[PDB]
């Protein structure tokens, strides 16, 4: 049997199968405080001398 | 689980599908002998010791192209009865491929299609590729649809016509072959996309700056279009747009199911170094009239629904900004009963390129399927040409003496005339 | 005690409702593997509001997840904070509703609604005495608008007494994919008005307004939209989960925000919302927090509230705050913007105090208003829909699936009188 | 003490005892080499119920594994734990009755029946007073349905005053093997209804239905279906060997579940039966497990109980429990689901809490429900019989070897009066 | 212990047994000397310290094949007295094989099967491999059923008959031999199936895709279907049924004991590559009307009882799932008075592959025996061919002067005709 000895539960470790390539979970750029989660960005300006 | 069955009738279908499954093998990491060194289930079938077999029937009445596949490197990829052939060609006749010589092959085409479609329930539909201007692409291309409509009724039927050019023909009976088959795919095809050969000829000359592309180079762009069209089925994305979404958002009436195609960017390594492929400019190049893949000019036609297949690292807020720019543009025009006219879908896998082909590496792409009232001219150049064959019996005896009766030329002509009236009354 | 059976419908409701569970695990001190961390009494003393113990000390959500195609719920299940749900609570569809209301409602959705009704009855009847339902869905798609609101019609009839709140996202006017937008919108609303007693609207183009103008996000993904509405749905149900000086559940909000059973559509806003470059510059005081709240630039629905008139409004305050400053700023905005408030109801505004702020914030407010200004967007999708039916738009795939033409004109007839009812209270 | 004498008939009977004896031996802490390990008084306190001392400290089961083909108990003996039985209790047939009721019951099996009668009264009379006999078999094949009910028939006469405990595996509706299903099933059931005190109905695809839909088993074999019923035998006789707050035995079930002697056919549920994806997600308490008990998806008989009324119902609760909630949790299922119970019996219930659970579990249940839902199964084996019988199907073997046309006509009269009585009590 | 004895009448019967016994030598791992380096006891006895001898008897009148078995490599595999040969051919005469040159060889073969049967108790029956059109296979076949039925009156018999095929017959007087053989076959055998030669020829033409095989290639297929039929008697399985169950589950009336057969898959080395052979796949292919082994289309007939033997790594769920999909299918038609028409037995030990033959190593397989009302047209054309031949005494003069009187021909006519009326009255 694929169940356990006295437990009535399956005992066969795991036999899974994912569907897609499955990444890019849309890592949100808003933490719990929701500011912007700033990283160093592009300034868009002229030559600052 | 889910799968889609490819159909390829005619030698144009065989060698287009050769480039298509060359792109599908290279996308999923599948060697031509089958073994990969579960997103593949949409096209390939898992079998045995981890090998994969394509779900694509290969129909052609002459073995001059299909046993070349049987002796080429893609022979241990397909099953031998997955590639089927008779003895004798149709020789550019609708009446040959529909009344005389298509019987001994179609009875085993349905025998293979029953055991390719019973593999897993939840099948999406069929993707037939045909050469409408040819003999067995029109003839057996017609005859296979009454069999699929009466057997597999409710399932979706996609058709990709290799549309004859307005001036380039490479055949003189192709107005007979095209009229007799477009009459029948009008009510037997759910979604039909026109793919004119000159429309791909000038798009390689312009956007690739390649001056000698050929049939195989044409088949690479067609393969890139169909791969991006099914890329939602085979890969994850923000907005998944499967096969049923093509119907419900593009075709408004059961008769008006002819749609144009466009693919942008299609850029060689000379220019991909110099251009940045922003979402705004890949959809301006997708919407420009020179980028239509049907030689169907849309300045004098009215768009009503455009599907946008973004394929790559595309954030959807650039999509919503770009389609807004398309709305504000006045050179194009939309019909009065479609203020909403876009169905955008996002896929996250970038489109790969073949090593040694004519496409450079690309970060995002757009595959457009658009329904417009501009299709009246590509059926009116049809109307004027087929009338002047019909005036004094041009090549009629090669049809009437081979199964059909004289009079279906009139029945197919008046049905396409009703298609012209239908396109005229909708556009007003 | 008092429990909310959370319900997700469509691929939108799966991916903005999943965001609701880790923003509610974060306030409740929940490890993504289900254990507790944070040794605070008042986090867990109201944990049955959204979670059930699983005879091992772990908490499983009271969430029912629906989609007619298994792709997006695979994305919810195998992602972070997404294995927390029970796999049996997931229900799979196979064929999929292709963005059409007819197949989601009648043909395909009927064979899937019987499994959903079994599991939502499993969760509701299992505990002692329910409090209400929360419904997260969409009106632009097919499965979220057809099968989701068919669920709304069935769950009205076994459980008529309880409260039925929805957070619904409506089709956006300016940006518009999924070309049958007015059909899925109108066919939802015409029977959504009668089987739902509380509906709160979020517009995606207003979600682009709040992320461009106030947050100043350079490249806002969908995760920012999912999370901002997650702060909205957390602030409404704050008092059910954490104690406060002024107690108010969402039944109390339902009585106090609608004077007539026909009108039950609400605006949602959230405050404070500043950038990182403005994070440690803005003062977090009650006068600043309420003047930021009354802003069309702060709104999460694309109807300008100045163009209409606020019938009744409410502000669920959050955080340890001085209390008559709550009252007097509400009289300040009422006595200053006297033209934007209706005159035949004195003191249109409601406040309550939830004593525990969200994590990392000292003060925060969610805002549930009921303005007649929303007839801007109900009428504008009515003008789109009457442009569709006047020339037979995509009709065969809305009539061949076991349903006929007369409920399209019925859908418009009981929607333009919603615009007219708001017109005669304007 | 009270002792059960076990008899296994047929290939189904020998395999179903080749899983029940394992699940009852490890419950007693017995090695395959017959040596006890576990240092507990409670396991050895009643071991004479199902075992006999061997004057070596090792315990032998009081079973008799028996059919007409040698391949069945050779595979039992070669398999694990199959050594525990005596080759003396094993009796051998060599020619075999192949899917044939008549020559199992009259010609071939009667040759073997005088020697297996010798070994069954030796296990019977060897103690001071037996409790009853447990016979497990199936109603589809030849040797297990034809001669299997022959030993049911004869143990009635020498031992009339003791209970007759039988498990029978009824034929499957939609996909059935062993082409002569209703000729074996209906010609056995009349001897099985006036010679058996209570019979439990187990159906094959209903065991599958528990596997695919509630256990989520990707790969169930015969051993996975066999565990489901082996837990049913273990629960129904647990309180004989193991103490509890409220005792229960086989006659305890008999006098409370049969009001009228011609009807003793019982439905069986078993709880909990968890899909192992949600095993770590499911709470384990009485108010959640009782609706898993009263559930169509947890029925190893393929009859929907919602198409009938529970005539009488009972539940063998097991585990460290609360014996107040033993009984208002079924008070709840009676006063909500009022139509699903018969009216002229008020208080349809029997709880039977037994203290010691199966190993590891803190709660378990076998469920015995005497209901008119089995009407659909008896009608279905009736018209499958009569459609065959109207055109003389597969019958010339049965008539040619010691039977005639007359015997089949009362086989359908006492099949049809079972349905007619259940409509009298409907 | 238990055993079953095979008898081989006719050249066709001995060549079927020739591929049979070399297949069983591979299955039980015995060398052609008989000595291994207890599941074999149903086909092999014991001899000395390790040898085994088959319980078979090779009975012809022609010595050119029986002595050629003795001279060949399988000499000491068989006990030399079990191979009984005569003097001269019956030469396509039912008269010679039954009356004149049969009386000196039936008594000798009866002694050999007597000494082969009393060695142990527990016999199930006999397996007679024979043809129909041949004089020896019909003549000695008739007398062997006549003698074995009257003394072994309670033991089953398995007449595997190589019935004449529709398009080819490769004999002239063979419709005479076929009607005379069924004159005595009805009342003397217990289970008989039809194995028409061109049905098998068609099988190996579009499954093996070999177009000029030989007799040994067909005899390997018959060896495979006997081995798959009797694998329950030898190897342990989860659901095992054997010869006693066949005699009581597939022949509902005493006089209908004619069945069809099929196998699935029959695939070459290259065709094993490109599909996984699922249980549902090898049930649909076995139920294909072109896959039957009697040129006997069940499309215009109704199935009566069915039996399938799954061999290999088969699991008990998809045997129920494949049967369920067959019930749902409308092309396969059942009979009204049998709602549960399916029997099966599953086994673990997969069918072996002969090294150098034509099969491929398969994980699972399906044997088939199915009784239906479709053999009515199989024998109705033997009626029609016998009509115009027996109009004015074609080849009758040498059957009537050489052992029988005229009138046995007429008696064989209503005996086969009453089988046609029996087949008609069962369905209606
Ligand atoms: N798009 C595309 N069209 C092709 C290709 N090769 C040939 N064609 C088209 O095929 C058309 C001629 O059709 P045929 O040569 O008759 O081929 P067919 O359709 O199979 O018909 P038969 O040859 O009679 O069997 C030409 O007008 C070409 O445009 C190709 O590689 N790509
Ligand atoms: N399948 C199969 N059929 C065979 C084989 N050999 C002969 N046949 C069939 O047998 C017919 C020829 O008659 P035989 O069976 O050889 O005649 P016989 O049984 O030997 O009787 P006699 O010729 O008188 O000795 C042909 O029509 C073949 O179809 C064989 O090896 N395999
Ligand atoms: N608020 C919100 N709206 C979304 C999200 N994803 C898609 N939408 C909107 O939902 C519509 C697409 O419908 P969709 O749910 O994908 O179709 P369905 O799966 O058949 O219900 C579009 O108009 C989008 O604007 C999301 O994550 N959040
Ligand atoms: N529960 C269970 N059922 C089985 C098993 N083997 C066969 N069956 C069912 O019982 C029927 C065959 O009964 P069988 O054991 O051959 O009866 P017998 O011939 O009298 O011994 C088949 O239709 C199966 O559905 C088993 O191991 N366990
Ligand atoms: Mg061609
Ligand atoms: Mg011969």
């Amino acid at each position: 049997t694929s169940l356990h000895m006295s437990k009535l539960v399956p005992v066969t470790d795991l036999s899974p199968r994912p569907s897609f390539r499955y990444h890019a979970d849309t890592g949100s750029l808003d933490a719990t405080l929701l500011p912007v989660d700033a990283v160093p960005q592009e300034r868009i300006g002229r030559r600052l001398i | 689980m889910r799968e889609v069955i490819s159909i390829h009738v005619g030698q144009a279908g065989i060698q287009i599908g050769n480039a298509c499954w060359e792109l599908f093998c290279l996308e999923h990491g599948i060697q031509p002998d089958g073994q990969m060194p579960d997103a593949f289930n949409t096209f390939f079938s898992e079998t045995g010791a981890g090998k994969h077999v394509p779900r694509c029937v290969f129909l052609d009445l002459e073995p001059t192209v299909v046993d070349e596949v049987r002796t080429g490197t893609y022979r241990h990829l397909f099953h031998p009865e997955q590639l089927i052939s008779g003895k004798e060609d149709a020789a550019n006749n609708f009446a040959r491929g529909h009344y005389t010589i298509g019987k001994e092959i179609v009875d085993l085409s349905l025998d293979r299609i029953r055991k390719l479609a019973d593999n897993c329930t939840g099948l999406q539909g069929f993707l037939m590729f045909n050469a409408v201007g040819g003999g067995t692409g029109s003839g057996l291309g017609c005859l296979l649809l009454e069999r699929l409509s009466v057997d597999y009724g409710k399932k979706s039927k996609l058709n990709f016509c290799s549309w004859p050019s307005p001036q380039v023909s490479t055949a003189v009976v192709e107005p007979y072959n095209s009229v007799l088959s477009t009459h029948s795919l009008l009510e037997h095809t759910d979604v039909a996309v026109m793919l004119d050969n000159e429309a791909i000829y000038d798009i390689c000359r312009r956007n690739l700056d390649i001056e000698r592309p050929t049939y195989t180079n044409l088949n690479r762009l067609i393969a890139q279009v169909i791969s991006s069209l099914t890329a939602s089925l085979r890969f994850d994305g923000a907005l998944n747009v499967d096969v049923t979404e093509f119907q419900t958002n593009l075709v408004p009436y059961p008769r008006i199911h002819f749609m144009l195609s466009s693919y942008a960017p299609i850029i060689s390594a000379e220019k991909a170094y110099h251009e940045q492929l922003s979402v705004a400019e890949i959809t301006n190049s997708a919407f420009e009239p020179a980028s239509m893949m049907a030689k169907c000019d849309p300045r004098h036609g009215k768009y009503m629904a455009c599907c946008l297949m973004y394929r790559g690292d595309v954030v959807p807020k650039d999509v919503n900004a770009a389609v807004a720019t398309i709305k504000t543009k006045r050179t194009i025009q939309f019909v009065d009963w479609c203020p909403t006219g876009f169905k955008c879908g996002i896929n996250y896998q970038p489109p790969t390129v073949v090593p040694g082909g004519d496409l450079a590496k690309v970060m995002r792409a757009v595959c457009m399927i658009s329904n417009s009232t501009a299709i009246a001219e590509v059926f009116s150049r049809m109307d004027h040409k087929f009338d002047l064959m019909y005036a004094k019996r041009a090549f009629v005896h090669w049809y009437v003496g081979e199964g059909m009766e004289e009079g279906e030329f009139s029945e197919a002509r008046e049905d396409l005339a009703a298609l012209e009236k239908d396109y005229e009354e909708v556009g007003i | 005690m008092r429990e909310i059976v959370h319900v997700q419908g469509g691929q939108c409701g799966n991916q903005i409702g999943a965001k609701f569970w880790e923003v509610i695990s974060d306030e409740h001190g929940i490890d993504p593997t289900g254990t507790y961390c944070g040794d605070s009494d008042l986090q867990l003393e109201r944990i049955n509001v959204f979670y059930n113990e699983a005879t091992g000390g772990r908490f499983v959500p009271r969430a029912i997840l629906m989609d007619l195609e298994p792709g997006t719920m695979d994305s919810v299940r195998a992602g972070p904070f997404g294995q927390l749900f029970r796999p049996d609570n997931f229900v799979f569809g196979q064929t999929g509703a292709g963005n059409n209301w007819a197949k989601g409602h009648y043909t395909e959705g009927a064979e899937l609604i019987d499994s959903v009704l079994d599991v939502v009855r499993k969760e509701a009847e299992g505990c002692d005495c329910l409090q209400g339902f929360q419904i997260t869905h969409s009106l632009g798609g097919g499965t979220g608008s057809g099968m989701g609101t068919l669920l709304i019609s069935k769950v009205r009839e076994e459980y008529p007494d309880r409260i039925m709140e929805t957070f619904s996202v409506f089709p956006s006017p300016k940006v518009s994919d999924t070309v049958v937008e007015p059909y899925n919108a109108t066919l939802s609303v015409h029977q959504l008005v009668e089987n739902a007693d509380e509906v709160q609207v979020i517009d995606n183009e207003a979600l682009y307004d709040i992320c461009f103008r106030t947050l100043k996000l350079t490249t806002p993904t969908y995760g920012d939209l999912n999370h901002l509405v997650s702060a909205a749905m957390s602030g409404v149900t704050c008092c059910l989960r954490f104690p406060g000086q002024l107690n108010s559940d969402l039944r109390k909000l339902a009585v106090n925000l609608i004077p007539f059973p026909r009108l039950h559509f609400f605006l949602i806003g959230f405050a404070p919302l500043t950038s990182r470059g403005s994070q440690q510059y803005r003062a977090l005081s009650v006068p600043e927090l309420t003047q930021q709240m009354f802003d069309a630039k702060n709104m999460m629905c694309a109807s300008d509230p100045r163009h209409g008139r606020y019938l009744t409004a409410s502000a669920m305050f959050r955080g340890r705050m001085s209390t008559k400053e709550v009252d007097e700023q509400m009289l300040n905005v009422q006595n200053k913007n006297s033209s934007y408030f209706v005159e035949w109801i004195p003191n249109n505004m409601k406040s309550s105090v939830c004593d525990i702020p969200p994590k990392g914030l000292k003060m925060s407010v969610t805002f549930v208003g009921n303005s007649t200004a929303i007839q801007e967007m109900f009428k504008r999708v009515s003008d789109q829909f009457t442009a569709m039916f006047r020339r037979k738009a995509f009709l065969h795939w809305y009539t061949g699936e076991g349903m006929d033409e007369m409920e399209f004109t019925e859908a418009e007839s009981n929607m333009n009188d919603l615009v007219s009812e708001y017109q005669q209270y304007q």
